[PDB]
Order: C-alpha cells, then structure tokens, then sequence
C-alpha cells in the first residue's frame, strides 16, 4: 500500500513525488486560481460600489510565482484551495464556534430541592416534562408570564432549546422524548454503561441560545440568558410568585452553583468572559468531539478527528482572531487536517505500538518516551525527506513540527495510556526535529517546547497540571500557533486507546451527542469540507428581516 | 488623640467593661487585636486533607463533574496525616520557633494552616498563603509515598484544582476567608470579598460576634481604599464603634426595650428619642404638626442612626428567625427615619440604595441570591461604605434554617477550622480588651 | 412619632397607615378559611408544612440576641415562608406600595416588604402572614375594584378602569357582580380557580375613595400644593448632596 | 398646540387619550396582533422541523387582554408594534453596535517618529496615501508579502477599511481624498475650527474591522486585527525588514500607545474584554452619536437623540442581552424614545430655562437645581394624570421614572451648562416622583437613585467621577435599566446648549462623522424606524457562502 | 487648567479650573502629609521635588499591617491631595469632582 499523503501529492503537481525539481514563475500569478481570479473580481465591484480602493492584486508582492495548491480534507475526497478553509470564508467552522459558544450545561438537582424543601411541593416526570414544555417556549425568547411583553422571532431563534439527560434510565423513558439526550441510543453499550455511572440519579439540561445572540453579543451572554428563561419557566411551571426570596435560589442555582461553562474566564491581559475559546481546557473539546462515540474501533481516526477540531477552533479562530486577526493562521492549521499526511504518521505509530507493545501495555516512564517519540518522529522526517513534493506541501517549518510532533506524541500515550507520557513525547519529537533539520519553526515557535520537558511533571503552582486540564490559558502555552489542537489531540489518545468514553469530564461529552445540534460533531472533518464548498447552512442569518 | 470622642465600652451580655475611652482605641490603625484579626486572615488557611485523598483515589479532580479514567492514585493520607503535616510545617515556617502554626482537625481529616507572618513582611499581598500551603502539602505527600515524577502531577491537581488554566483554584481541597486578588471590584477591596457566609460560621452563628467580626472588616477595608481618610475618618470610627462595638451599649439597650414586642418602626422612635436626649439633634423648624429636626455633628447623627439600624435588623429578622427580610429593613429603615425626621438616612442615602438592589438581587430571577452569599465587593452590595453589610451577618446569625444556601452549604470547612481561632470567634473581646489596655497611649 | 409631614387628607392618611394607633376601618369580614383559600399556599385543615424543627427541638446557641428578640409563632413552629402580594390602582386606590411597605414595618414583626410600582409584597411566616392577611384584606388597606391580590401577572396599576369601575387583571381573579353591585373573588391569588367564590363587598364610591387614598393627583390632592411635604423632600436631597461631598 | 404625544395616543385606542375607561379581554388574545400570528405560525413550522416544540401562545398566561399596542418611533410618523423594535428582531440595532463594536482609533504620530528617527526615512503625503492604499488592501484580511498566503473574500469584508484625519489642512490636501474623513466638509464652521484646534497636527487611523469577524469573535479582537495589517502594511509600505526590531515598536504603538479602544475592559464577576458595550463611557457615546453635526440648531434634539442611541445599547442590547437576556428590556427602553413623549418633556422644561434663565446663563448651583428638575418633574408627572392614555401607554413605573427625570436633568443642564448639576437634578426627580405617586420603578429601580445624590459630588475613590466619564461599570450604575442611555443624554445636553463640538473626546467624534459606515449615526432614530420596517440591510452575512 | 482628564484626548469643554497648585505646594503638600500619617513621628514622608512640580510621598508602614494588599498607597495618597487642593482654594462642591478626575483619572468607570 501507498503512503496516505500520495494521492493527494499527485493531485497537486504534475510531477512525480520523487522528483527534486520543478519550475517556477510561469503559472501566470493569481491568475492560475479560480478563487484568486474571483476575489480580484469581487474586490473591484467592492471599491467601485463604495468610492475606496480594496482587495488589489498589484499591492505587494506577486502571489503565484508556486504553484497555488488545492488541499485534500482529509478522509475525503475533497479538493479545494486554502482560501475555502479560512474561517471567514467558511460558514462551517463559524457554526462550530457558536454551537459550542452558545451552549451550556445547567443542573436540575439543586432547583428541585428548593422546590421541595423550600416551596413543599413535588417533582415528578410529570412535572419535568411541564417545566421542559415551559422553558422551550421561554428560552428562544418568548413570554410566558407578563402582560404586554414583546418578543423574539421564533424563526430566527429556531435553533435554540432545552434537552436533559440523566443516568436513571427509568426516569429518562418517563420524560417526553422530545426533550431527551437518549444515552442508551446515542452511544455503544459500554460507553453509556460508563457515562449512566457518572451521571446517576442526576438530572441535568443542555441548553442552547440563538445563534443570532451570541453572534450580536459574547460568549458570557450564554449562561446569563439560560438562567433568565430557566428562572421563568420555575416560576410559571411550579406557581411560584412571581418573584418571592425563593426566586433568588433558583437563579443562584443556575447561574452559579450547578451551571458548567465551556470557557472560564481569562486574565486581563486577554481579557474575556466564559465561553470564549482561551477558557476551554484540551480535555473538553475532546469531548465536545464525538467521534469517540462512532469511529471508537479506530483510536487513530477518533484521536485525529479532535486534532482538527482545536487546531481550527485554536489557531484559526481563537489565535488567528480573537488574539491577532488579519489573513490569519488557515495553513497553520490545515497541515494537522489535509492531504492525510498526519494521519499517515500516526497510524505508522499506532501500528509500532501494536507490535511492539500492545496499545496501553508499554511501562509509563522514560524509556518508553525515548523509544516511541524518537522512532515516529523519525519516520515523519524521513519522508519530507524521501519526497520532496511533501515538504513543499508543508512547506512551513512550524507546520511539520506540529505534525510529526503530534504524531509522536499521540503514539507515545497509545503506549502508556497516560497523556503526560504522551507529551513528554511531544517535546522530545521537537528537540529532534531542530537538530535533524537544523530548524524548527517560526521566531517564536519554541517557547513553550523548550520550558516544555521541565514542565511536563513539574508540580508547582503555575507550572504542574495534567494535560487534560490544561488548555490555552496555560501560560507557556498562551500564545502560539501550532500546538493547542495538537494537545487536545494527544488528551484524547490514551482514553481512545483504552476505549474511555470521555476524556475529562462526562456531562459535557453527553451534551454535544445531540442531533439538534447545527454543525456535526461527529464528522468535523467532512463538515470543513461542506463548507469548504459552499454547501453548509449556518444558523444566525437574517434574511428574514432584511430587504429581498 | 485627633478627636475629642470617647466611648463606653461592652461586651457581649451587656455589662461595662471601660468607661470613656478615647474613639482612635478602636481605630484599626491603633488597635493590636485588630492588627491581629486582619493579619490573622491573611495567613490562615485551611487544607481538606479528606477532600484531597478521596479526589486522588477517583481521579476526580479540576472542577465538577471533572474525572480522568486512568490516573487514580490510592493513597492514605488520612492515616498518614501527622506525618504529612509535620514534614509541610518544616517547609511552611521560616525558623524554628516562629509564629507558623499547623494542627490537624477531625481525626487527620482537616488541617488549620497558619503561614509565617515574616513571609507576608516581604509580600506584595497574601496569596502566598494558599500557595506556600498548597506546594508544601503537595511535595510532602509526594515524600510520603514516593510519588513517582509521572503521577504527582495528579497530586498537585488534587490540591489546587484547575489553575493555572482556570484564573480561580478551580476545584481546589483548599480554602481560606479571601478569594483571589483578580476578583477584586478595585483596589483596596480585599478585605471586603469575604462571603457574609463565613463570617457566621466562623462566629458560629452569634448575632454579636457576627455583627462585630463583619464591622471590623468592613471599616478596615475602608482605610485601605482610602475612604476613612481626612474629613471623613471620624464618621468611619464612630460607625464601627456604635454599630459594630455596641458602642455605649446603644444597640444591645435598643434591641433589650424592644425585642419582646418591637417593630422597625418602634425602634425608629426610641433612637429618635435617645438622639434627642443625649444632644445628637435638636429641633431647627417647626412645621404643621411636624417638628424639622436637626444636627450640629452629621458624622455622630450617622452613627446614632446606624447604631439604630443595626438593632432595627436584630429586632425584625430575629423576631421572624429568618434572614431575607434584612433587606427590606435596610431599606424602610432609612426611608422612614428620612421622614420622621427630615435628617438624612445612614451613609447619607447609601444603605437604603444598597438595600433597593439587595432586595431586588434577593427576590428576582436576575442574579444574587440569598442573604448569605453577599459581601462587601458583591457588584449588588459594594455601595454603602461599611454600614449595610454587617446588619446582614447579624440577620444571617439568626436565620433558623429558612435558607437553601445557608453557612452550612457554603462554608462548612471554613466553620470547622476558622472558628478554632478564638481572636475569628469571639473578636468583639479582643478588640475592646485591647483598646482599654491601650486608651492612654492615645 | 409623626411619620410624614404635609398639610392634605393624603398626609395626613398616610400617617394613619403607619401609626399603630390608628384602628384601621373594618370594612368587611372574610372567613379564617377563605382568607387561606385566597392565599393559595395551602388547603383549609392541611397542616402547616415545615422548612426547619420547632425553635425548641434546635436546641440553639446562647446569644443574648436570641434571648431578647421573641419569635413570631410561626418561626416557633418552623413555618415556610409564604407570600401575600397586592396591585393598587393609580386611580385613588386607599393605599399604594410605599405607604404598605413603611406601614407594614410600622404594624408587623418579622416583615419582608418590597415595594414595586404595580406590585407590593409581604414574606413571613406562615400562619403569621394569615392573621396578616385577614386585616390586610378586611380593612380600608383594600378596595374590591381599585385593589387587587395577585402573585402574578400583576399588570393594572396604571390602566385605564373597565365599565363597571374595576382594575384590569389579565387573569380576571375578582369580578363585579353588575345585578348585585358586589365583586367576588373567584380565583386564588396565583390564578388558580376557587371551588366556591368569596365575597369581597361592595366598590367604594369615589367620593369615599378621594378622601381616604394616599396617592396625590392633579384631579384630586397635588403633591405640588403640599408645600410642606415637598419642603422635607427637597431638604432631604439638599442635606444627602452635601454630607457625600464633606 | 397640541401636546406632541397626542396624536401617537389617538392611533394607539379607540378612545380620547382623556377618557378614564375602556373596554379589556374582548379582542381575542394574541389574535389582535398581526406580528403575535405571525409568531405563532412560525412556532408550529419551527417545531414540525426540529421534531421539538416551541413557541406556543397557550404556555403560561394569555398575552393580548389589552390592546397590543403599536408605538411610534419619535421624529418618524412610523408606527410599529413593540416586537419589531427587539433588537433581535431589528438589523438596524444589530448593526449600530457592531459598528461601534468594530471600530477602534489609532494614531499614526509614534509610527511616523520611529520611521524617521529609528529606521532614517522620510514620511511624506506621498508615503502616507501609498501606506492607506496598501493598508486598505491587508485590513479586510488580504496578503501583501508571503507566497501562498489564503485571503477573506473581498465581498464579505465589504465593509471593513481605513481612513485619516488630521487637523492640517494642508497635509490633508495632500492625501487622496478617499481615505480621507474631511473635518471641513462633515462639520459645520464653528465646530470644525475646535476640532481642528483639538487634533493639531496629529494624524489618526479610524479602522474598521469587517462585521462578519466582529460577530464570529468580540469586540477585543477589534485592536488586534487593526494592528496586525497595519503592521504588515507598514511594512511593505515603507521597505523594512519583514520582521526585524523595529517591527515591535509599530505593534506596540498600534496595540497599546496610540490607540483609543471604544470600550475599556471589565472586572471579573462581569468579565469582558475591550470594545465591549460596558466600557464605553456616557461622554464616548454621546460623541459617537452625530446628532449633534446636523442638529445643533436644536440642543433638545440632539441630546434626547443620544438618548435613543444610549437607551437601545445600554438597556436593550447590553442589560437585557449580555448582562441577562430572554424576552429582555425592550419597553424599558422605547419608553425614551417612541410617541414624542420624552420630547414634550423636554421641551417644555428648555422653554421654562429659557424664558427665565437663559440657557446656560443659570447659576450652577443647587438654588437652580431645585428649580428646574421640580418644575419639569410636576409638569411630566401631570401629563400621565391628566392625560389616561398615556398612562396606560408608559404602563412600568420604572420608564416613567426614567422619562420624567431624563426632561428634569437634562432641562437642569440646559440651565447650567453643567452636566454635574444635571445628574442632581435627576435624582431629584426620582424622590418627588416617589413621594408623588407613591411608587417608582421596578423592585431594584432605585439603588442608584439613592445612592446618587451623595455621589454626585463626592470625591472619594470609587464614588467620585465627572459625570462625562462616568459609563455602565460606574459602580451604582452597573446593574439597572432605565438609567444609562438617559445619563448619556443628560451628559450631551450642557454641550448642546454650549453649541459645544463634543462633549468627551473629539476624535471618537471625529471618528463617526463618516458616510462609509453602515448605520446612519446622524438619525439614530430613523435607523431605528427603518430597520424596524425590515428595510435595513446589514453588513457580515454570509449568503454569498451558502447554499440556495 | 484644560479640563483635559480622563484619558488620552479627553477633555471637558466648560469645566476648566485654574489654580495655582505648583505655586502652593508647599501647604498642599503639608495639609496632605497631616492626612496620610498615623501619627506625627511615624514613617511618612513627603518631599517636593523640582520645586513643587513632584511629590515623593512614602505612606507610613502601619497602613499595610492591617491592609490586605498595597493599593492604601495609591488611594490613599490620592484622597489626600484631593482633599488637601479643594482645603487650599476653597474649590465648590459643584467644582471638586473635576480634581478628582484630574488626579485619579477615570476610575472607577476603568
Ligand atoms: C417575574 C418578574 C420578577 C423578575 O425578576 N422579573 C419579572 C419578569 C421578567 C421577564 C418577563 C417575561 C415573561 O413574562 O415571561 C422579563 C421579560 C425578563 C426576561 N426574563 O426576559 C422582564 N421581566 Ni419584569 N418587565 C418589565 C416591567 C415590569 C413591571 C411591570 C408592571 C406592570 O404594571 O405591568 C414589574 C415591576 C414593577 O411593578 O415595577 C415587573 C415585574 C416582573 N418582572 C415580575 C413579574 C410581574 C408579574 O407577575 O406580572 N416587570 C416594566 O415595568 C416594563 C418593562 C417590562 C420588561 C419588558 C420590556 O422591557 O419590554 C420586563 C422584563
Ligand atoms: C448581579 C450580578 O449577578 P450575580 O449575583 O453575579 O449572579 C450581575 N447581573 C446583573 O447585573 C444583571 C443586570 C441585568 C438584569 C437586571 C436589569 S435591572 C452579573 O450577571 O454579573
Ligand atoms: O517571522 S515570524 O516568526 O516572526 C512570524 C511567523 S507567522
Ligand atoms: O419585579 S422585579 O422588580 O423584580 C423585575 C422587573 S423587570
Ligand atoms: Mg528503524
Ligand atoms: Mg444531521
Ligand atoms: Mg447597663
Ligand atoms: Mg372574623
Ligand atoms: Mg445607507
């Protein structure tokens, strides 16, 4: 069998993979792009039609002196250029951000104590089912209790309700099952056994904003608006006054006390509220991915598929943007999503492992670090080596670093079992890397690799954490490309292995297992490419209040 | 002495215990006891050495519902505690023989931590509390055990929880009165984000000592935010000494003529009434069956005032043995003593303002909650400078159990380590006591 | 005391709310039962539910506070804390929502009273807010029409009346008996409908109402010409600007 | 004449806005209204498709009993029920805020000096517009030195660019005028000579950045993004190295130096990073309004136009949406701007001041603070008692508190010319009206309003501030509706009456007098209007990238 | 002078103060110092550089030992001279909140 990365190298050349020479500067500039031709296009209708100059492709230097690529999505069959992966340009991975943006997880369990206890009243599945009716009404924007109240268009907030899930399986099959996350049927017999455990007796609802909100406002506008209309639906469902000292329970209940963000809050130098990208720890978006709960007999593809969630979520949104912006960090991150070349390192790995190991048998220590991290890193290099058409591809030295080290890594916790083994892995492949090829990647690529192996087990204050718990935030790692979606990747490697149904925490891995949801979690990668090709419809438009 | 003012002083059961002492003797820039509550906060710490080992044993670290399959450690610090705690202690102190403090609670269960106070004489602030607690007991129950290097990063996790990713310790088996300096509404407001919460439970739930401990925070917190500086120290020393100290015995005689029978409004008019008697007012204007009364002192009037609203809490909340209604005495308090007297309410408009969103932020769906979880640097009660919060550890103290999150729900271990600090206890003592023992050097 | 200054009938009845003194005109009788009936937090000969144990099973810390503050009946037993909750219409409604609250405060121990522009609310406990609700209910502190007892959707205060002189109520809890000239209360104050109605008397003529309502109006008592009221007022806004400058 | 309410009063009920009864629950519920059938016709459609149910008008109680009313957007004879002034429901309020949002001023005056004196070349019109050119090409995310760089399409970035000001006339001459925002042309004599006296010979940026990225991200992206492509413009422009030491002094001068957000950051317990609607002060929002460049003649207009501007940010937008949400604070916010009501207020107190004082010729003290905010405060309040309609109309306390005491206040500074005596004189009003009628706003309508007569002259720390610079995290204005959008307009209204050019900051005024924007900044109340009628066509949708 | 407070290009048009502080700094200096000490041979220190220009100012010791943190030296040394320049000119209460905002800026709106 072929390397994976083949047919996409002979899509885009005409020469062979082998071959070290081309030419150059004979490919008419952007004029070799049907993209680049149509942004030219565009760009002089645009400064025509408001009186200032815009999108020039005679400003600076002359794009296309190369060969402009098309890329392969990986596990599809795909091509497009660059151009139709960047986030702006791509309504698929906006729509991945506000689904996890607009979302948060708000318990049952203290609400209905209040109810009991301090009201003296009681709840049943009946009840439930009332308040679930109530809230679903209540939550995209509608009255339910005021005289002469004003309210939202429910189709434009169409995409924003109200599900619960709960471990007692009894207790779900009572509820009406419009309103249930069915453990039982969204995951396989021994991931919900696992998931029902952790959950038990608890009752906890997904509740998601419209779309159009969270795109007008931000990501700490989410948990504020579901305790609004949660509160609304206590007082109209259970015949509170409207507005009592017991109110103030409820509210702190959903506000505080049994509410999960997606994001914490950051400092102040990247000042922002919950919900924003910095705040979302490696170990959830693993689980907000659920190709763990589909492709769960191909550790691999379950641990690559998280890769490509951060490494879009991360570098191009949240570090291209929100922390920097302009023509971004598209390339940066589809290296660790195209042309199958990551997944080709990878399952190369996987398989080393296999034979030499057994997935999760190796001892978690040192040695196992230098062998495995050395040998996969190894083989990457080799084959930007042996074709040169490949380094071309990845023709960034940060781009390759990422991915080798990734696939080091990612095969060092198949190993072990454990993800700090795993990124010691990581931090090895890199030290390698930069003495093979006598580089790295960019200026500033290394900070975090060289405090890397030092912190790996350190246990004080700002430097000691496992893996699953760190995320963006983490100080070495706050501020570079090429790294955040990676680790996510590598979180998610030994609990694929050790065929763990979440990585971090279980209430959020329910709580995107959702069918409701706009963007498939379940196939991040065959979404890039829907909407790589223009053929994804996102939520929050307003066409519908806007002239024709 | 600056001011010419003295006062009586008394303790808890009403009995004089110094007659005419001068007003700066309870002055949190003068007084020791003070001094020692406030430094005694800062280095205090509590290590939930139960909370740690059952988190290590689960792998359920880093915040709710939060587990990592595969990284349980099962260890047995409990039974191992003494050791444990004595190996932190060499790490913790300084010197031999300093002021460090460490003793186990329930069984090895619990671990009241006081950090040195030379390691706050060359600190900026007071997180290295929490943090010279947290890395001392990590390293030694790694020592303890031979934690190999690739699991004591789940030792750490156990204690501090999710920081440094979150900015908070985020699942943390580790507690103190403050929380971090980031949270802060501005500087200087340390000392008033402590949850009313735990100042009942470290004063187990004596309306007095509640009352007090609550005054010496908040007052003291106004000198470091600047508040109580130049024209406006007096009115600060005056509210802490007749609100918070039982000053004259004005609140415990307020609260003893209608504790049997009284409403808010019968308090107002035996205030009115003393204020008259002792020379605070005096009538300025008479006006259709309706006298404008008047003042030469406000800063005194204020404190009469607060002395007042204090008792106003006791009486209705007490009589009720039900903490939500504080919020409405705060307000109508103020409101109506503006009326009955054409003199304003206390902090000049500022605790019935407070009391307004209180109320709001304690009845509604919008945000706040109960009586307990507020303090001095909540957004919804930050506003009065001093005067509202402590009437609400008061009414909290005398809720009988009507609340959902009461001190028990929020502040459990702050209850059972803080409260063995007898100065966090009963501070009302200590201050008074010290103040007498230093009334001449004022 | 003298709780208010000012020179009109509305003064002078908002000093009658709050002093102790006053005997509150009896208008009406309500039934101890139907008063819990309309209350809605319970049924007639259910038992008081509970939130915590009696005072004396607590077994509580000494605190010479709690020695000298006796406790309301309820809070002995360990009664829920529950709610009554009234509208008053702008048009010459008796009483209005600041002049409850500050009377409640006045009149009642163990008083939880917020003040809203078309609601106003009392919390306590629970058979202690029944002996509560009878007088609030019986006396000149309520009028059938202008008045109502609603623990939501509470809009009317500031409506326009109907034609039989009635405030709006979305949930039409208390109606005008137009052959009989009495309104009866047909739905409980959360909007629950009542097995047999209550009878709440007869409207107040206008003209009783102007002379015993605590609301200045161009058409009735203007605020304006209580000089001496406005005086205390501004006086208080003079007397807050200057003590938070120096 | 007529009262300038009264014809809004005869469209909204069947009676004469005198007459004291009506007829209720005869007019079929929800069936009165033809957006209410609207809605319900699309909750039957929404939940048929997702499979959940949704709106629904028989959850909780029956809205309509009364008549639904339509309400009148002042200075416009449109009328338009409530739900089509939602701002969920309305693009044109969607875009005023991401339009504030997006924006962000950066001086050129450090750049200029490091070009000079650290690199040793020479800045000239001549390089200035070539670097405009350039820069206008990179902002909206476009490639101007790497090979193979992907690029934003030029069509959905339409709306982002640069442009200078400058108070030389001469260098401005110089400068193509496309980039250009003339100071001469958009403002009138008097107020351009002020201006012009302000900025000197500074030379600033006003950048926008593209809406579509503003509402994928939040408001503290907007500095970043700027700064990147001006850096990479600055680059290419002027010949450096594309990365050397130098590099860092034009990043942080555009991220830090010389740059005005519109917003400043929030503390944790409300987190927020900057260019978020809490950190912009009530002077900055006043001065982004452009009332007062086309409506100085009336100083009545231009200040209750800021309160429109104000009340629909502040209350609507942020208190109803990022800092609660569900149904929200829509009416709390009309109340200040439909059926001319505030306007005859406040009229009719500018007529009071200037027939007895003068404007600003008042002694700025308490004697006329008295005066003033009684008298307008009795002619307000008599208006609702004379005139039942209008009662029924503005039926929430808390929006008569807010329109009676925002005539009283700015009426006092009309008198003063003193926008600190016109905060007193609002507290003022709220305790008359309080006695008044004995009831005010809504549960926790007047903590502030307390709290605020001692604050307003009060020099302490956190109590004591000009109220020009005072904004929403001011700490006793942080929580409530029906204050902040009425304090902006009392903090415009001395400067109306001075026939002042701004009232806080003239470059943030400067900023905004630009046709190229999308919302129409000189008639925030027509804008309103339009985008009500569904007749407002916003910037960042992506219907150009998705399906048909 | 300018009325320029707040931030950079801010200014108030129609609140400008002019007040010759440099030239009495020495008494507002003394007035200030009589503030920020404890007592009168406590460790404060205040000294004036550049002939009035600048302030040295040290807050006293003992103003930390019952603080939490070190903001009292800021807040507290701003208090004072606020208070001590309105002490000196007699500034109006309707004028002072202007010498506020030019010595601690935009807090607590920042
Ligand atoms: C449940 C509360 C307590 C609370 O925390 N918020 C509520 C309800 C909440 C909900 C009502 C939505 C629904 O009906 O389902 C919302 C829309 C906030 C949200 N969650 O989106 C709201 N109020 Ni309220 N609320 C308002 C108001 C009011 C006025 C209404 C009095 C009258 O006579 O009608 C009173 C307060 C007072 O008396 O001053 C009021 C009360 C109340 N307000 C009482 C319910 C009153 C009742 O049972 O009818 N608001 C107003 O005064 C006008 C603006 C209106 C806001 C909606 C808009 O701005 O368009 C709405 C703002
Ligand atoms: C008080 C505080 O809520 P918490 O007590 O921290 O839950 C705060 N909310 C608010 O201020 C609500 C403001 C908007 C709704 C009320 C408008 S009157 C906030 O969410 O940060
Ligand atoms: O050249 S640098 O390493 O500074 C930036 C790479 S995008
Ligand atoms: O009724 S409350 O004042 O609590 C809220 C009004 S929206
Ligand atoms: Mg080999
Ligand atoms: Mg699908
Ligand atoms: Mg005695
Ligand atoms: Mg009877
Ligand atoms: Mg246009």
């Amino acid at each position: 069998a072929d390397k994976l990365f083949i047919n996409a190298l002979k899509k885009k050349f005409e020469e062979s993979p082998e071959e070290k020479k081309t030419t150059f500067y004979t490919l008419g500039g952007w004029k070799q792009s049907e993209r680049k031709t149509e942004f030219v296009n565009a760009g002089k209708e645009v400064a025509a039609k408001r009186g200032i100059p815009q999108y020039n492709p005679d400003i600076g230097t002359p794009l296309g002196q190369r060969v402009l690529m098309p890329y392969q999505v990986s596990t599809t069959d795909t091509y497009v250029e660059g151009d139709d992966l960047h986030f702006v340009n791509n309504a698929a991975m906006q729509q991945m951000w506000d689904d996890i943006r607009r979302t948060v997880i708000v318990g049952l369990n203290h609400a209905h104590a209040v109810i009991e206890k301090r009201l003296g009243k009681e709840v049943t599945p009946e009840t439930i089912t009332h308040y679930l009716e109530t809230v679903n009404h209540a939550m995209p924007g509608a009255a339910v209790v005021q005289e002469h109240m004003v309210e939202t268009h429910p189709a434009l907030v169409a995409d924003s309700y109200v599900k619960v899930f709960t471990g007692n399986d009894e207790i779900a099959d009572e509820i009406d099952p419009a309103f249930v996350i069915d453990i039982n049927k969204q995951f396989p017999e021994d991931q919900a056994e696992t998931l029902k455990a952790e959950v038990g007796d608890g009752i906890w609802q997904v509740v998601r904003i419209p779309t159009i909100v969270s795109r007008t406002c931000d990501g700490a506008t989410t948990s504020r608006w579901s305790a609004m209309q949660i509160g609304m639906s206590m007082i109209s469902a259970y015949k509170q006054a409207a507005g009592e000292a017991a109110t103030g329970d409820f509210a702190y209940a959903a506000k505080h006390a049994e509410v999960i963000h997606m994001g914490t809050y950051l400092p102040v130098r990247r000042a922002r509220g919950e919900n924003e990208p910095g705040g979302v720890p490696f170990g959830y978006l693993a689980d907000i991915c659920q190709s763990s709960r589909v492709n769960y007999e191909d550790p691999v593809r379950v641990s690559l598929d998280v890769v490509a969630t951060g490494a879009m979520l991360y570098d191009q949104i949240w570090l291209g943007s929100y922390m920097s912006g302009g023509v971004g960090f598209t390339q940066y991150a589809t290296a660790a999503y195209t042309d199958n070349i990551l997944d080709d390192f990878t399952y190369f790995g996987k398989e080393y492992v296999e034979d030499k190991y057994g997935l999760c048998e190796a001892p978690n220590n040192m040695d196992t670090v230098l062998d495995v991290a050395t040998e996969v890193t190894f083989y990457g290099l080799e084959q930007y080596e042996e074709y040169p058409a490949l380094l071309e591809d990845q023709f960034g030295g940060s781009q390759r670093a990422a991915v080798v080290a990734a696939a080091a890594g990612c095969s060092t916790a198949f190993a072990t079992g454990n993800a700090q083994t795993g990124l010691s892995g990581w931090y090895l492949s890199m030290y390698l890397h930069k003495e093979q090829h006598s580089r790295l990647g960019f200026y500033g690529y290394d900070l975090q690799d060289q405090c890397g192996a030092s912190n790996v087990f350190s246990i004080r204050g700002d430097e000691g954490l496992p893996l699953e718990l760190r995320g963006p935030n983490y100080p070495n790692y706050a501020m570079n490309v090429g790294h955040q979606g990676e680790y996510a990747g590598i979180s998610q490697a030994p609990h694929a292995a050790r065929g763990d149904a979440f990585v971090f925490n279980p209430l959020v891995k329910i709580a995107f297992a959702d069918d409701n949801l706009v963007f498939d979690f379940t196939n991040v990668r065959g979404e890039f490419a829907k909407g790589a090709l223009r053929e994804f419809e996102p939520a929050g438009e307003r066409a519908l209040i806007t002239p024709a | 002495a600056k001011f010419e003012d003295k006062v009586d002083l008394y303790d808890d059961r009403g009995n004089l215990v110094e007659e005419q002492v001068p007003l700066e003797a309870l002055s949190p820039l003068r007084n020791p006891a003070i001094k020692s509550i406030v430094q005694g906060i800062k280095r205090t710490v509590a290590v939930n050495l139960e909370g740690i080992e059952n988190a290590l044993k689960t792998a359920k670290v880093g915040g709710p519902a939060c587990k990592i399959m595969g990284r349980e450690l099962d260890l047995d610090i409990v039974g191992n505690a003494e050791s444990i705690a004595a190996a932190a202690k060499e790490m913790i102190q300084v010197t031999e023989d300093d002021d460090t403090n460490v003793e186990l609670l329930g069984g090895g269960k619990r671990a009241l931590v006081q950090v040195p106070s030379a390691r706050f004489d060359v600190a900026a602030e007071y997180s290295a509390a929490p943090l010279v607690t947290a890395t001392a007991f990590v390293q030694a129950i790694i020592n303890e055990f031979d934690v190999s290097m690739y699991d004591a990063n789940m030792v750490k996790a156990a204690v501090l929880g999710r920081y440094p990713q979150s900015v908070e310790y985020m699942g943390a088996n580790i507690a103190t009165m403050l929380d971090i300096p980031q949270k802060l509404e501005g500087p200087g407001y340390a000392l008033r984000n402590i949850m009313v919460n735990h100042v009942v439970a470290a004063t187990l739930k004596n309306t007095l000592q509640a009352a007090a401990l609550s005054t010496i925070l908040e007052q003291t917190a106004m000198f470091e935010m600047g508040d109580a500086v130049g024209a406006f120290e007096r009115m600060h020393l005056l509210g802490l000494a007749y609100q918070g100290m039982n000053a004259d015995n004005l609140v415990f005689d307020l609260v003893k003529a209608n504790g049997k029978e009284g409403t808010v409004g019968s308090v107002i008019a035996d205030l009115v009434e003393r204020a008259l008697e002792d020379g605070v007012i005096k009538v300025e204007k008479e006006l259709t069956d309706y006298k404008v009364y008047g003042t030469d002192d406000l800063a005194m009037w204020n404190a009469y005032a607060a002395a007042g609203l204090m008792a106003a809490t006791m009486v209705n909340q007490g009589a009720a043995r039900a903490a939500q209604g504080v919020s409405s005495t705060l307000l109508y308090y103020n409101d109506l003593i503006e009326f009955e007297t054409g003199l304003p309410s206390v902090d000049f408009g500022k605790v019935e303002g407070t009391a307004v969103g209180f109320s709001f932020f304690s009845h509604s769906i919008y945000g706040g909650g109960g009586p307990g979880i507020f303090n001095g640097n909540h957004i919804v009660t930050r506003h009065s400078k001093g005067f509202a919060i402590p009437c609400v550890a008061a009414a909290m103290a005398l809720d009988a159990g009507t609340q959902m999150f009461s001190p028990e729900a929020t502040s459990g271990l702050i209850k059972e380590v803080f409260s063995q600090v007898d100065e966090f206890r009963e501070p009302l003592k200590y201050v008074v006591e010290a103040a007498a023992e230093i009334k001449n050097e004022i | 005391a003298q709780y208010y200054p000012g020179t009109t009938k509305v003064a002078q009845n908002r000093r009658n709310f709050c002093n102790p003194e006053y005997e509150l005109e009896k208008l009406r009788e309500i039934s101890d039962e139907d008063v819990v009936k309309i209350l809605g937090h319970r049924a007639p000969g259910e038992e008081y539910p509970s939130v915590h144990p009696p005072l004396e099973e607590m077994d509580e810390p000494e605190d010479a506070i709690r020695e000298m503050v006796e406790p309301i009946d309820g809070a002995k037993a360990g009664d829920r804390v529950r709610y009554i909750q009234f509208t008053d219409s702008m048009y010459f409604a008796p009483a209005q929502p600041y002049v409850r609250s500050r009377a409640y405060l006045c009149r009642y121990r163990g008083a939880d009273a917020g003040t809203l522009s078309g609601r106003q609310i009392i919390e306590t406990r629970e058979r202690d807010l029944e002996k509560i609700s009878k007088e609030l209910l019986e006396t000149e502190f309520f009028d059938p029409a202008r008045s109502g007892v609603r623990g939501k959707s509470v809009h009317g205060h500031s409506l326009r009346l109907d034609e039989d002189g009635m405030m709006f109520d979305m949930l039409r809890r208390q109606i005008y008996n137009k052959d009989t000239g009495r309104v009866e209360m047909v739905k409980n104050q959360i909007g629950d409908e009542l097995d047999e109605p209550v009878d709440l008397g007869e409207p107040l003529d206008e003209e009783t109402l102007m002379e015993k309502t605590t609301i200045y109006r161009v058409d009735g008592e203007a605020y304006r010409d209580d000089v001496e009221a406005v005086e205390i007022m501004q006086r208080i806004h003079v007397l807050r600007s200057q003590g938070g400058f120096n």
